């Protein structure tokens, strides 16, 4: 397992077969997945040093580890993909001893740069991963350079965590399957190499071959993305309120010890006493409970200010937030989630230094249908889509057909003020009654944002009382049309802002 | 006499 | 474990009891221990 | 083969904890 | 003991834990043949007599 | 209110099932003139008092559950039914005593 | 296993068979199978048996619900037989449906 | 506070201290068959490195443990490594068991 | 095997519980009998 | 109206209101409700409790034990029913079981020493949907009403076969008339169009029967109004003793005559052609075996 | 497979001895030659 | 099936004295059984004024089949003046039942304060009471115990 930790650095080392035994649309394979895992790995904004070495007869260095550049995602990317497919012409045999001696001669340079007496070359971890059907036809036995890798790092039993070699076999091509276990580094409790069909269950695969358990400090956004893991752990942000033995209201945590959630949950009470949120745990599929206290709720929220003027209900300003009396020991059940217009933000976009939230709106809404996703009731993960632009108005307008709650004629300007987004039309789901609060978010670079949350609706899907997972489906001719919203945080930023100053970095 | 199975060592 | 049906033996000229023991086997999680038991006796002073 | 042999329809090996 | 007629019944032990006003016991039952004793002061008279 | 009085108004608030306006059900109570009044009083109370309570603090566009209040109730009564007793045989011993 | 009380012929009821595991920290691998019977046509038909492979997860329980549609009067018997996988357990239980 | 574990089918395996290197062994792993069902499983040990296994090392051997009972298989091993092996023993029964 | 074990302690104030688990085949190994620290021992030494 | 307070297994509640009155000048002495249930039900008891102890004390009392062979049973004590007004009483049904083709319940009011006096009807929930349609569970369940064919490859010399096996004592050649969907059992009333053979009951051409079948089966016959249709049965699938209704059973054969305007397609012409040979055949040249 | 024999009085003083099968040869075929002992244990090829 | 619900006796003497009359009773009761027990008791047989440890209870819950109880107890406190209860609303507390035992403990100043009685020794005769309602934390399953 590729171990993730703050203290170290990771030596990657990527081998691609370049040989006759692998196609054009097989190295087209190999590149997209070297480039998917280069790109994942870059994502934890860790001490990371890539080496590219696509080998054949002879060994061909793209990119060196002892290179200074190899601390950038960018540049690595951009030499992966000069890569060509014909610089094998004159010679088309699997050289495995070839990569494998360039990839030692790398790690000896560095070796005698910066001494091996020094406590840095000694913290350093080594993960190669080859990319080839293993038949090696000349050249020599890899066990002799694999025994020379090892002899060189002195990895004994002790030190068994510092050496970590892959063979993953992706595409058509027939791989055998002895010769690629042979190849793979051979540990107790886990599988080193795979055989797979496409680039999609290698990124599963490689979400399993990592371990984030040993990283504890507060990151945001950062969450699994296997299909095989539990649902807390796909979104570790997920919170929940407790009134009184109920589960009312969700939540995102945005901090060490802050939550936020929408602000009429909090309706009919102001004794924070025998109020507990939920938090998830690694060990307990329950979840531990925290205290809160201090519960803020925005000022200007009120829901029957609009009566008289024929809103039953308005819900701007709908948005309040929580302190939990303990501080969230964060883990791999329990992560924040990262929040716009701050420098946090800015860092995991890979954006400039002097950037402004000006720019991040216009960056995570650009598209006039922009996916997004909220967490279910269960635990689940839905889809739908945030509508800006000229889209927009057409969105509001159907709020102006329910005219049996307010009987006004409610345009955009009245009910549906700029602060929501659109959602729930055409192949659109829509949440139940539970989960106000839950966070909007939306997926970029392997990095999740929250550009709001769960405000209101026109349509419970979950009024049949079937389970807590059916969901009822929308007739076509339902009068109404589902129409929901959501509380937009860009808009809150000054309420935002001075509530959170200090916890956070705003831009 | 013995009797194996998958054994044998000896081809054709 | 060796136990003797009785700790002592009786070489009182009148009368010698009977020397009767009861060996038992025993695995260390409970069940007991199918196998055979070659038993030897003999003699041995306080000198050793 | 003096008497059957049931081969390859065995457990899968691999939920089979190891105990080291 | 032998010759002996020996009597059982098996309870949930739910009701048996509720039943602590009144069981039957060797001392309950000893208690009710101690309350038809002949003499009743403990220990001593004011006279021999 | 007085001890007596307890039943007739704790059976005044809960709802029951065929909505009826409890000016109809007092016609079902065989009991004194001061049982229907307190039931009508309890009733009538209790009645406005949670139309109030469910036009206010109820929303139907909020996507927020509604506020569950655990019971707490009295009069709890403890457990009756336990298994059935076996083993209702006596035996003698006649085995040669030790 | 949970039935109803009865139900009438040419009626397509969902039958479930709810397993408990007590373990404190232990999940069971559970492979339930539902017995073939002449009376009603269960999901497994003659030719195959239906056979399915659950694990319930520690201090908890799951359901296997099943479909059948009786085309006979009558008393007749439902079974379904489990074994657990590593614990030797092969409790299977059966039940009589009028 | 005696606390007690059990398995009721289970393998056990016992290792001399040490073993000169290229010097043939045998290994005797016991079954224990404690169930109440007559039983039948196939027993195998994982080829590694250093070891020179008898028939090539993926072989394995059909042995059926009656009720109540115990059976041991022998493995014929000669250790050719250098300084230690880790060897693995696999007992695997039938679907029907 | 794997099992996990809930294991009670109670005092009557704070005290420092000095725990430890041992296997039982390790009395049958040795052999001469080495009785651990008990009551007896305390004991023993407070009358010393 | 809310689902409010529940059982954990309970699928759904339902609310079972009943009014009944006495149609005679007094109040009747005692009356009782026998309340037959549909599968899967059972009544809250905590309202049955509420409407009985209460002060209110609609109910006198209630008893949910009884013999009941056939369905679950609640039987309601009342102490009087009043003739001036209806007498109007609701409690909560809750179901643990989804089913689907359920059969209606039965509510009879009767009272106790006069046992003449009594009334009963009977109420369920408001095509037909099924919930178990697959490979072969869809089969099993339309196994019945029909024989083996698929009625989509019909040879004529399979047809010819089957049609007057020993077995088999009618085969008629009628039309429909009108379709009449109930809850348990269909009526179809066929007009006869012509009798190829006659069996132990006697017909005449243009007159009226009326077949039964099983509400299950209903998807698998998709009969139409005004059609045609062959059908041949065994001597025993006569029903009346006046209406001598017939019964769709297993031996019974169902073909939907092509229309004669729409026999000159090619997806009817192949099978008119043959329809009407083995119609002649059998009335004129008769059953060779 | 093996054979072993014990001294009844001291268990210590065995003889452990391997035998073959009726026609297999009794220590597993291995190529050892100096410090190398590679091994030799599997099939034999055929003559194509 | 229908019997006088009360507190049944068994009476047993011989015919040759019927003058004395050994007896034992028992009640017959109607069936109620609940999800799973729960017992709620204090450490003390009593309460003392001067004791400012407060009053200490322990809710203890276990399943009809033996095993333990995971989940929350809601727990309130009230003093009871020969027939009046005057229920004690800041003594409201929420405790996680784990291992199937909790622990809930009323502060001596809460008790002072509810009665808003300077005098301590006014207290005494006036007996208290406890009720808790035990939620599990897999389904929805409540019971409720009283001392
Ligand atoms: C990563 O490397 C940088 C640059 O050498 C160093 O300052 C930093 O401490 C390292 N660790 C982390 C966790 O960023
Ligand atoms: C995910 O789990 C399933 C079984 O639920 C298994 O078949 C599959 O291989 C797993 N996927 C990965 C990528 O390990
Ligand atoms: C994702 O989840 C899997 C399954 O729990 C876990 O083993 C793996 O380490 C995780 N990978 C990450 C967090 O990158
Ligand atoms: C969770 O609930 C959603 C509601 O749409 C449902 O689609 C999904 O299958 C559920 N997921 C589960 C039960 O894992
Ligand atoms: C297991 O083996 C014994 C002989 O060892 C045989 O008699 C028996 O029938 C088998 N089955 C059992 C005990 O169930």
């Amino acid at each position: 397992k590729i171990q993730i930790q703050r203290s170290g650095h990771l030596n990657l080392y990527l081998l691609l077969d370049c040989s006759q035994s692998v196609s054009e649309n097989d190295f087209l394979i190999f590149k997209e997945s070297a480039s998917l895992m280069v790109d994942r790995i870059f994502s934890f904004e860790i001490n990371v040093s890539v080496a590219i070495i696509t080998f054949a007869s002879e060994p061909k260095v793209l990119m060196s580890v002892l290179n200074d550049n190899s601390r950038d995602m960018t540049e690595v990317i951009s030499s992966l993909e000069n890569a060509n497919y014909k610089d094998h012409e004159n010679g088309t045999g699997t050289n495995t001893y070839a990569a494998l001696n360039s990839v030692y001669l790398m790690m000896n340079n560095q070796m005698r740069l910066l001494g091996m007496e020094t406590m840095a070359w000694q913290e350093i971890r080594h993960a190669i991963i080859l990319l080839t059907d293993g038949k090696s036809n000349m050249g020599g036995s890899p066990k002799t350079a694999v025994d020379h890798i090892r002899e060189i790092l002195n990895i004994n039993q002790k030190r068994n965590d510092y050496l970590d070699i892959y063979a993953i076999g992706v595409g058509k091509l027939d791989v055998d399957w002895r010769e690629l276990n042979e190849l793979g580094s051979k540990k107790d409790g886990e599988r080193h190499a795979f055989i797979l069909q496409d680039t999609k269950a290698l990124h599963q695969v490689f979400e399993h071959m990592l371990d984030v358990s040993k990283l504890t400090d507060t990151i945001c956004g950062v969450g699994n993305m296997s299909a095989n893991a539990s649902d807390q752990e796909r979104t570790p942000w997920h919170v929940t309120i407790k009134p009184k033995s109920q589960e009312t209201c969700r939540g995102a945590l945005i901090s060490d010890q802050w939550v936020l959630t929408a602000a009429h949950c909090f309706r009919d009470g102001n004794d924070h006493s025998l109020w507990r949120v939920n938090v998830g745990d690694p060990k307990s599929q329950w979840g531990k409970e925290f205290l809160i206290e201090k519960a803020v709720i925005s000022p200007g929220f009120d829901v029957f200010a609009k009566k008289n003027q024929g809103i039953l209900e308005f819900y701007g300003d709908d948005i309040a937030l929580l302190k939990l009396a303990q501080k969230v020991k964060m883990s791999t059940h329990a992560r924040p989630i990262c929040l716009p217009c701050t420098m946090e933000a800015n860092l995991a976009l890979r954006r400039p230094q002097g950037s402004t939230c000006r720019d991040h709106e216009n960056e995570l809404l650009n598209k006039q249908s922009v996916p997004a996703h909220f967490v279910a009731l269960n635990g689940s993960k839905l889809n739908i889509n945030l509508k800006m632009g000229v889209e927009w108005t057409s969105c509001a307008e159907v709020v102006s057909q329910e005219k049996t709650m307010f009987p006004n004629l409610t345009d955009v300007r009245e009910v549906v003020t700029d602060q929501f987004l659109c959602s729930g039309t055409q192949e659109d789901e829509s949440p139940c009654k539970g989960e106000a609060g839950g966070a909007v978010f939306l997926e970029r670079r392997f990095r999740f944002f929250q550009v709001g949350l769960v405000s209101w609706g026109l349509y419970n899907p979950c009024l049949g009382s079937a389970d807590k997972n059916s969901r009822k489906r929308a007739p076509r001719s339902k009068v109404p049309p589902p129409r929901d919203f959501h509380i937009n945080l860009f808009r809150m930023q000054p309420w935002l802002r001075q509530h959170l100053g200090d916890v956070l970095n705003f831009l | 006499h013995v009797e194996y199975t998958m054994e044998a060592n000896e081809d054709y | 474990k060796i136990t003797p049906g009785k700790p002592y033996i009786l070489t009182v000229p009148g009368h010698l009891d009977e020397m009767q023991l009861d060996i038992q086997a025993r695995y260390i999680y409970g069940k007991p221990v199918q196998g055979v038991a070659y038993v030897r006796f003999g003699l041995l002073d306080e000198d050793g | 083969a003096l008497e059957i042999l049931q081969e390859e329809d065995l457990i899968d090996e691999d939920d089979i904890p190891v105990r080291s | 003991d032998h010759g002996a007629r020996v009597v059982l019944v098996a309870v949930d032990k739910g009701v048996f834990v509720l039943n602590k006003k009144n069981k039957l016991t060797q001392s309950k039952i000893w208690d009710v043949v101690e309350k038809a004793d002949i003499g009743c002061t403990p220990g001593s008279g004011k006279d021999y007599a | 209110y007085p001890k007596e009085l307890r039943k007739c108004c704790e059976d005044g608030m809960r709802e029951n099932p065929m909505r009826f306006s409890c000016q109809r059900r007092t016609r079902f109570i065989s009991l004194g003139e001061a049982c229907k009044k307190v039931f009508l009083d309890c009733c009538n109370y209790i009645t406005e008092l949670r139309r109030q309570h469910a036009r206010a603090s109820h929303l139907g566009l909020a996507r927020s559950n509604l506020d569950e209040d655990i019971i707490a109730e009295e009069n709890i009564v403890s457990r009756s039914e336990f298994p059935e007793s076996w083993l209702w045989n006596v035996e003698d011993l006649k085995e040669p005593p030790k | 296993l949970r039935l109803p009380y009865s139900v009438v012929r040419n009626e397509q009821v969902e039958i479930r068979a709810v397993l408990y595991n007590y373990r404190q920290n232990q999940e069971l691998k559970v492979r339930v199978e539902l017995l073939h019977n002449p009376a009603f046509c269960s999901l497994a038909t003659t030719k195959r048996r239906h056979q399915q492979t659950v694990t319930i997860p520690p201090k908890s329980s799951l359901s296997v619900p099943y479909v059948i549609v009786p085309l006979k009067t009558g008393l007749q018997e439902v079974e379904v037989k489990a074994a657990v996988y590593h614990h030797f357990i092969s409790d299977g239980v059966r039940k009589s449906l009028k | 506070v005696q606390l007690r574990v059990f398995r009721e089918f289970h393998l056990h395996l016992r290792l001399p201290m040490s073993v000169r290197r290229f010097e043939q062994l045998e290994l005797r792993p016991v079954l224990y068959n404690y169930l109440d069902k007559n039983l039948t499983v196939s027993v195998h040990v994982s080829p590694v490195e250093g070891l020179c296994l008898a028939g090539g090392g993926g072989l394995a051997q059909q042995v059926l443990v009656p009720a109540g009972s115990a059976r041991p298989v022998a493995f014929s091993v000669v250790p050719t490594a250098a300084a230690a092996v880790s060897l693995k023993v696999v007992a695997r029964g039938s679907f029907e068991f | 095997n794997g099992e996990s074990v809930k294991l009670h302690l109670e005092t009557d104030s704070l005290a420092l519980v000095a725990l430890g688990a041992l296997d039982t085949a390790l009395y049958a190994a040795g052999s001469k009998s080495h009785k651990p620290l008990n009551m007896g021992k305390v004991f023993e030494a407070m009358n010393s | 109206p809310e689902t409010e307070k529940r059982p954990q297994d309970a699928k759904n509640t339902m609310i079972l209101e009943i009014c009944t009155r006495y149609r005679g000048d007094q109040d009747a002495t005692m009356s009782i409700l026998d309340i037959s249930m549909m599968t899967g039900f059972a009544p809250d008891t905590d309202d049955l409790k509420q409407l009985a102890n209460g002060v209110d004390r609609y109910i006198s009392k209630y008893e949910l034990d009884k013999a009941f062979s056939d369905r679950n049973t609640l039987i309601i004590y009342l102490d009087k029913v009043s003739h001036s007004e209806d007498d109007c009483l609701a409690f909560k049904v809750h179901q643990y079981f989804n089913v689907e083709l359920i059969q209606p319940g039965a509510v009879k009011v009767y009272a106790y020493y006069n046992l003449e006096e009594s009334c009963t009807r009977f109420y369920h929930p408001e095509g037909k949907l099924n919930k178990l349609c697959r490979d072969e569970l869809c089969r099993c369940a339309e196994e019945n009403c029909f024989i083996q064919k698929s009625d989509d490859k019909v040879t004529l010399e399979e047809r010819l076969d089957k049609a007057c096996e020993p077995g088999v004592d009618y085969v008629y050649k009628t039309r429909l008339v009108k379709v009449q969907l109930s809850n348990d059992f269909d009526e179809y009333i066929m007009a006869i169009e012509q009798t190829i053979k006659s069996g132990s009951d006697e017909v005449q051409v243009g007159q009226q029967r009326t077949f039964i079948s099983p509400i299950k089966c209903r998807e698998a016959l998709k009969l139409e109004e005004k059609k045609h249709y062959l059908m041949w049965g065994l001597s025993s699938d006569f029903w009346g003793e006046p209406n001598l209704s017939y019964i769709i059973g297993k031996d019974t054969w169902v073909e939907h005559w092509p229309e004669e305007d729409e026999c000159q397609d090619e997806e009817n012409q192949k099978q008119c052609q043959d329809l009407g040979a083995f119609t002649e055949s059998m009335v004129v040249f008769g059953c060779p075996n | 497979a093996s054979a072993t024999l014990y001294d009844y009085y001291n268990p210590e003083r065995r003889c452990s001895v391997f035998y073959g099968a009726p026609s297999k040869s009794r220590l597993l075929a291995t190529l050892c030659s100096a410090e190398v002992c590679q091994c030799a244990e599997g099939k034999c090829p055929r003559q194509r | 099936e229908l019997v006088n619900m009360g507190q049944w006796k068994i009476r047993a003497y011989y015919e040759n004295s019927p003058q004395q009359v050994f007896s034992t009773e028992f009640e017959v009761k109607e069936y109620v059984l609940p999800s799973f027990e729960v017992i709620v008791e204090p450490t003390e047989k009593f309460y003392y004024i001067y004791n400012e440890k407060g009053l200490e209870v322990t809710i203890t819950a276990r399943f009809l089949y033996g095993k333990k109880v995971e989940g929350t107890a809601f727990v309130i406190f009230g003093i009871q003046d020969g027939e009046q209860r005057i229920s004690l609303p800041e003594s409201l507390k929420r405790i996680p039942i784990e291992d199937g035992s909790g622990e809930v403990v009323l502060s001596r100043k809460v008790l002072l304060d509810g009665v808003q009685n300077l005098r301590a020794e006014d207290l005494v005769g006036k007996s208290l009471y406890v009720s808790a309602t035990v939620i599990l934390h897999s389904g929805s399953d409540m019971v409720q115990a009283e001392r």
